């Protein structure tokens, strides 16, 4: 039960370096080699780079020497650091698991064979934005349920960058609930709204609280939603 | 990104960008929104566990075999990015992926659009702003217009709307955003979200003078 998950800034300034961890869990890092993956705005699956057992990282060219990937098996932790950063950085940065394969062609003697790498094991990725603009916490309001199932939610206003997560009694709640992608609007700000269809009669009576979470503005809203006033 | 289409139930077959000189190693990778790709095929034909077997490669077996990744019945939750990883005796080190194969599953039935206003809230209200909340999902067809009215007057000041966008479910969502004065809010009789899908319209309404 191998588990990967990414952390990061979410804001770099242009010219900065950038800096994600990958925690692993249910297993030791020293069982595999490891590998950075991004995927930016209307580009495809990019390939970073990997790191082998001996600390021997290979990267790929198309970034020009500004990366560093590392190992850290006193916190089974793997780094990547990308330096002198443009908005063309980014991207959702996703750690892997890589295996490396062989196949031969010829007389192995000859060296007619080559290595290549299946990424099995995927984290859930990061996002990383590169701007001179500054980060903005949300605003967060209560979106109240009719008077008359009822739906309720969340209205997470104004930030920037992306993303935002939201929970539901944090995390004890998911059946029903529905995060919206966040509208971008022409200021470059974002907002969205989480929803969640709670049964009617459990109105006043079950605490309903969305978590919201902007990483970027280390921003942490915890919204009670109750019925209106009236 | 390469786009195919194909239709419920039908099998799609996606031919690799590049194809190989001499011996090759194919991996296919998997990528849905909002989630980490996934490894489908590895070794040309080999299918790791938790794939179902209706994905499968093109062996190399020293045909002129294009590489080729089959799924046979497709299904609505099969629509995403495919990418073809092609590694070869004579090519050097696969440092690309490849472009995306974008696959779109076509033949679904319509569903029409479920849809939830909410009026400004009295905290957004005692901070001088009001935004009106419009949130429409489980629709099909992705293609949806989505008009504002303040009292019946149509409205085109504030709105900001996403586009819409495939849900887990593999409907699609939206949402429309009204930002008003509090003074705006209280002065008209009424606001509606409406919401035009497939010839037919789902309309909300709110009103500050009701609950």
């Amino acid at each position: 039960q191998v588990q990967l998950q990414e952390s990061g800034p979410g804001l770099v300034k242009p010219s900065e370096t950038l800096s994600v961890t990958c925690s692993v869990s249910g297993d030791s890092m020293n069982n595999y080699y490891w590998t950075w993956i991004r995927q930016s705005p209307g580009k495809g699956l990019e390939w970073i780079g990997y790191i082998s057992d001996r600390e021997s990282a290979t990267y790929n060219p198309s970034l020009n020497s500004r990366v560093v990937i590392s190992r850290d098996t006193s916190k089974n932790q793997l780094s990547l650091k990308l330096n002198s950063v443009t908005p063309a950085d980014t991207a959702v940065y996703y750690c892997a698991t890589a295996r490396r394969g062989q196949r031969i062609y010829g007389v192995v003697s000859f060296g007619e064979f080559f290595y290549y790498y299946s990424m099995d094991v995927w984290g859930k990725g990061t996002t990383v934005t590169v701007s001179s603009a500054s980060t903005k916490g949300p605003s967060v309001f209560p979106l109240a349920p009719s008077s008359k199932t009822a739906a309720l939610g969340c209205l997470v206003k104004d930030y920037f960058p992306e993303p935002v997560t939201v929970s539901w009694n944090s995390g004890a709640l998911t059946s029903g609930v529905h995060t919206f992608p966040a509208v971008l609007q022409s200021s470059g700000l974002y907002s969205l709204s989480s929803v969640v269809t709670v049964p009617s009669s459990s109105l006043g009576t079950q605490t309903y609280i969305c978590n919201v979470n902007h990483k970027p503005s280390n921003t942490k809203v915890d919204k009670r939603v109750e019925p209106k006033s009236c | 990104v390469r786009p195919l289409s194909v239709a419920l139930g039908e099998t799609a077959r996606i031919s690799c960008g590049r194809q190989a000189l001499g011996s090759r190693a194919v991996q296919w990778y998997q990528h849905r929104p909002g989630q980490a790709p996934i490894l489908l095929i590895y070794n040309n034909q080999d299918r790791p566990s938790g794939i179902p077997e209706r994905f499968s490669g093109t062996p190399d077996i020293n045909f002129g075999t294009r590489a080729t990744l089959t799924i046979s019945g497709v299904e609505a939750g099969d629509e995403a990015d495919y990418y073809c990883h092609m590694w070869d005796s004579r090519s050097g080190f696969s440092w690309s992926f490849g472009g995306a194969t974008r696959l779109t599953v076509l033949g679904q039935p319509k569903a029409a659009p479920s849809v939830t206003l909410f009026p400004p809230s009295s905290e957004e209200l005692q901070a001088n702003k009001a935004t009106l909340v419009c949130l429409i999902s489980d629709f099909y067809p992705g293609a949806v217009t989505v008009a504002w009215k303040a009292d019946s007057s149509p409205v085109k000041a504030g709105v900001e709307t996403t586009t819409p966008s495939k849900q887990s479910n593999n409907k699609y969502a939206a949402s429309s955003y009204l930002s008003l004065t509090p003074e705006q809010w209280k002065s008209h009789r009424s606001y509606s979200c409406q919401v035009t899908h497939e010839g037919s319209t789902v309309e909300k309404t709110v009103a500050p003078t009701e609950c």
